[PDB]
């Protein structure tokens, strides 16, 4: 029953990741996220091996895939786009860089 | 107390492991490079009350004897190492082995672990590591900071492009390992396997050659579990579980009856 | 008065201890890091009326003699220290030991206790403590007030992130202690154990080397009790308990008959 | 009267408390700034019949002693202080702490109650108060009736805009308090916490420096309860509750049988 | 191995380890012959059908053998003297203890993670209790009748 | 042996001994479940309780 609970949690996390991706469809500069999972298997000195009912499914990490997104046009010079690899640097405080 | 109690207990224990086996297959339905397991049932030893083929008298024999089984058990949870489907992705650091072979990583303890999952990434030094715990990939592939793109060929040759320079500067060579019996590998979690005695001696080589699979960049291998089979097997495993409980329920009523009467 | 009265009385005591163990296993069905127990039955001594193998003629010995059993008892309670399944949690302060190993805490009297429960927290001073009585965890892991996140590595290296500073600052290193015979520990309650004579010398080390288990952050270890086994064992224990009362009831009727007749 | 009766009573007590904790989480599935709670289980003391490690014969010690458990209990209710999702609203007087920190309000008795709720409003005098009972917020933020718009900065600076004046009129500066162990706070209801001995000293400062979170205007913090987790824990608790009812029922039938026979 | 020095024989398989890693019984703690010592570098324990005990060690394929279990048979197992604690001692009628690998020369096989339940027939013991009780009560009738007969003779003669 | 808190391993406080007689029927009962050795009882044979 715990393995089924792990599966439910992993599926719900994937649903949350997809929903977050969809909600950010209109924001500028967003990068989609991918949910990665790994198998869970844990054995002791005293546990018969050969028979290893796995330990379920474990969420590994939510990735932040950084593939380039498409561009729109505003015809406004204050809007800038980085074509290729690179990031802007923004400081919270004007003084401290 | 009663033989039917112990025989039916093994039936409940066997079906629990089979259901737990299926329940793990369902949980890892979205895990990249996961191989489904199967449960193998086998009956236990038989109590020899009357020997079949004994000697009832001269010129005759017992055709069938009286031998009571001790139940059943799950002897093994066999891994089915068949290839899953292929997913096309935009990432250039995730690869798929098209055929036999495993990626190799360096465990923190020092030994080399083997994985079928292709979700890789880089660490702060640019060395190629896994996207989970971050284990380095054997052999170490270091992407130079001047690289503008990454291309991995069929033969596992990782190449990058440097700005202002033609030709692909080779940064390393990926090697995959094959096993005669992939089902004998011991899974240690995190989509990693350790070679055991039943697995066999690891054989290395360049991918795409010497029988090994081919490295498909920007591609992933989905889990090979069949949700239709797991759900159908779940129903059958539950029915066998409930009909084993009936014998324990029946024997309990019989022993209750004997206590009241005898 | 009668041998069957004393023989069966030990049977009633034996089953009551067995039922108490089964009840304790089912009570801790949700306790994190709990190891199930099984009652170990053994028969008492035998009254040697006629010695088997004693010479009768001089060339003929007793193939089987008259030796009366005295009953049975529960001589030990063996804890099966097999791992439970893993529960994934969003809390970053609770850990799990994948493999052999025990977390070590400081008991109020000053001695070092050992535990399998991983539900930890912080006290008023920030030191990593248990979520129950608040015992400190050895070695002390003090979380700075400037930390914004907590990450616990596989090798037990507790790291925290500080705003305005890259290269997360390590604030401690957790160590786990394994035992050759974990079943030989003395359970003192509160998910805690104490070393004993047969437990073995506490061998400490980094969590993941020399056979020690790995620390999984944000994951808990469920109890390993089998609810199916305990309920069926409850069926067996109840019936045998009632049948041993049948002998004592019969012996009581036998003595009542003799009193009125003889 | 019977050890298994008292052990299962402790099991029933723990599961009743566990269910009540889950029922409280599901009740507060829409409360703003509510932190879910999880019950912590621990086994009770073990009765020492046979000492594990005691020397039975020289050079031989009991590998495992006969230690009978006393059941289990819920030792603590751990408030999981993980951040909840943000609700986007059109109100300008509702705030949110992006990160660690608690809003501080003045309780009627005189002390300061710490709240994660951000739903604020105005009293008759214009003081920023809680949207529930109406407690003033520390420090007092009085909005003059000469203002047309209220803007609260990330650093907690409350500024209003005066009609006929091209300049923001700074009318306050919110300060938030963080705790090293927010789970040690005493919940007093009404989305309010009180500091305790294990909570630690309150550390107050500007909301955005020294590890404090940021104030988010026109945004509310949802509860972090997971209805999927609570329901699954509800099903598991109901079964474990029924597990200990069978043990009590079996013990009840055992004693009734003994009364009739013995 | 018994404390006095002699070797005891059992059918119960509930074994465990002690602080030294030697395989001992789960009750009084008597070591199992031959001595099987489990190294502290072992991550799992497997017992073969032929009694070959092996352990798995991380960083090394082909799990390392740590010992060899030997079981003893007797021609007449009913002639063993039970000394309690699930143990038996050989007697004159039991026969000379024949030792060997568990699975050769007609010996049994070692099944790991398995136990052998008792072979008692609970229903038969309840029937046997009925027959034994009635015959016991009927023999009391003869003594009671003899007692009354001698009482009558003393009164009359 | 006794189990002492704060110290691993039971410490031994002593060792009981028992006595066997050739003819236990030769003992003289004096009440209180006690016997006195006599001439026909034999010679008290002490030793470790479980050997010889």
């Amino acid at each position: 029953s715990y393995v089924s609970l792990s599966g439910l949690s992993a599926a719900q996390l994937d649903l949350n990741t997809t929903s977050n991706n969809i909600a950010n469809a209109n924001t500028y500069g967003f990068k989609e996220s991918r949910a990665e999972f790994a198998d869970v298997y844990s054995n002791s000195l005293f546990t018969n091996a050969k028979t290893t009912p796995g330990g379920g499914a474990q969420a590994s990490q939510v990735a932040q895939q950084f593939h380039e997104g498409s561009s729109i046009y505003t015809n406004n010079p204050m809007d800038l786009r980085v074509s290729g690899t690179g990031f802007f640097a923004v400081a919270k405080e004007r003084l401290t860089p | 107390m009663h033989p039917a109690l112990w025989v039916s207990k093994t039936g409940l224990d066997a079906q629990q492991t089979n259901i737990a086996t299926i329940s793990n297959n369902l949980a890892n339905a979205s895990t990249v490079g996961y191989k489904k397991s199967r449960a193998v049932f086998e009956d236990l030893f038989y109590q020899n009350i009357n020997q079949p083929g004994g000697q009832s008298s001269q010129n005759t024999e017992l055709p069938s004897g009286l031998m009571l089984g001790a139940g059943s058990k799950v002897v093994a949870t066999q891994k089915v190492h068949t290839h899953g489907n292929a997913q096309t992705t935009t990432n250039a650091l995730d690869m798929m082995v098209e055929g036999d072979g495993f990626f190799q990583v360096t465990l923190p303890d020092g030994n080399i672990g083997y994985t079928r999952n292709g979700q890789f990434t880089l660490n702060g030094e640019g060395t190629l590591v896994t996207s989970g715990s971050g284990y380095p990939v054997e052999p170490e592939i270091v992407i130079p900071e001047d690289a503008i793109s990454i291309t991995v060929g069929t033969d596992g040759e990782v190449s990058v492009r440097v700005r202002g320079q033609q030709d692909n500067q080779v940064v390393g060579q990926l090697t995959i390992t094959d096993f005669v019996n992939p089902g004998g590998l011991e899974p240690i979690g995190q989509n990693l396997y350790l070679p055991t005695g039943a697995s066999g001696d690891p054989q290395e080589g360049v991918p795409g050659l010497d029988g090994l699979g081919e490295i498909r960049q920007s591609m992933l291998e989905a889990s090979n579990v069949n949700v239709t089979e797991e759900l159908v097997n779940m129903i059958e495993a539950q029915r066998v579980y409930e009909m084993n409980s009936k014998v324990i329920s029946s024997v309990d009523k019989m022993m209750s009856f004997v206590n009241q009467q005898l």
